[PDB]
C-alpha cells in the first residue's frame, strides 16, 4: 500500500526535496508527517508535497489524459484537461463504457479515448 | 493544482 504516482510538477527548492514530474511513480517511504512525505522515485529519495500525489492500487492503470473532457458533477462524469494525470482500472479493448478514475480530490466517470496509458 | 505547503519540511 506503499505505491503512488505524482500528479502534479514539484520542483525542488530545498535541501532532500524529491523532484516530482507528472507520472513518476513513487514508492511512500514516510507519511509521518500530514503534509510533506518522503518517497522513492527511480534512484532518488526525498520529501515532496503529499496532496501532490494520487495512490496507485494493485490492478489500477495510470493515464494521461491525450483529448480534453467536459465533465457533468450531476452525472459524476470528472473532467480531463490535456496532461492530466488519473488512475483507475482500464477495461479490454471489447468492453464498453467510462471508466471510474481519481485525479487527486477529484473522482468519477470518464471516457476511456480522452487517456492515454502510462 | 493544490498549493506547496507552508508548513515546514520535516
Amino acid at each position: 500500500a506503499n505505491s503512488y504516482v505524482a500528479l502534479y510538477k514539484f520542483l525542488p527548492q530545498e535541501n532532500n526535496d524529491l523532484a516530482l514530474q507528472p507520472g513518476d511513480r513513487i514508492m511512500l517511504v514516510d507519511d509521518s508527517n500530514e503534509d510533506w512525505w518522503k518517497g522513492k522515485i527511480g534512484d532518488r529519495v526525498g520529501f515532496f508535497p503529499a496532496n501532490f500525489v494520487q495512490r496507485v492500487r494493485p490492478g489500477e492503470n495510470v493515464w494521461r489524459c491525450c483529448q480534453p473532457f467536459s465533465g457533468n458533477k450531476e452525472q459524476g462524469y470528472m473532467s480531463l484537461k490535456e496532461n492530466q494525470i488519473c488512475v483507475g482500472v482500464g477495461r479490454s479493448k471489447d468492453a464498453d463504457g467510462f471508466i471510474r478514475v481519481s485525479s487527486g480530490k477529484k473522482r468519477g466517470l470518464v471516457p476511456v479515448d480522452a487517456l492515454t496509458e502510462i | 493544482e493544490p498549493e506547496i505547503p507552508l508548513s515546514p519540511r520535516p
